[PDB]
């Protein structure tokens, strides 16, 4: 609000997704998201660590989508 | 304008080419794109049609399926 408002644009429930670990490996996993945009960065809870992906860098980006599309 | 980063990967979504995982719909992109695993590298796997249309059925999903539930 607005800020606020944009950050709640993200869930903040359990996600159930698959992760590919390697270019051949997959398995499923239960994250966590949390967005900032004031300055585009999503932070991904996966087995108690963070990550985080920059929306303006085009590898993140590639990173970040197969695990959201993938969540059922 | 202060743009929402998230709005210009709304129309994004996955399709496999043989067993290469493909990202769809980035407009800056005029060609497609590989998704990538956790560790940098090019997803390619066996069973890729297979494990999405596991996930959504014949249904297509974009990310702004995903945002709308």
């Amino acid at each position: 609000a607005i800020i606020r408002q944009r950050n709640d644009e993200i869930p903040t429930r359990t996600l159930d997704t698959a992760i590919f670990t390697d270019a051949s490996t997959v398995a499923s996993a239960q994250i966590h998201l949390y967005y900032n945009s004031n300055i585009g960065k999503i932070i991904m809870s996966l087995n108690g660590k963070k990550h985080t992906f920059n929306l303006y860098d085009d590898n993140d980006i590639r990173t970040l989508l197969p695990i959201l599309l993938l969540s059922k | 304008k202060i743009p929402d980063p998230i709005d210009r990967l709304r129309r994004a979504n996955l399709a496999c080419e043989d067993d290469k995982l493909m990202i769809y719909g980035l407009p800056w992109m005029t060609t497609q794109t590989s998704a990538l695993s956790i560790n940098s590298k090019p997803i390619v796997y066996k069973d890729c049609a297979k494990l999405l249309r596991s996930i959504n059925g014949s249904q297509p999903v974009s990310l702004n399926d995903v945002l709308r539930r």
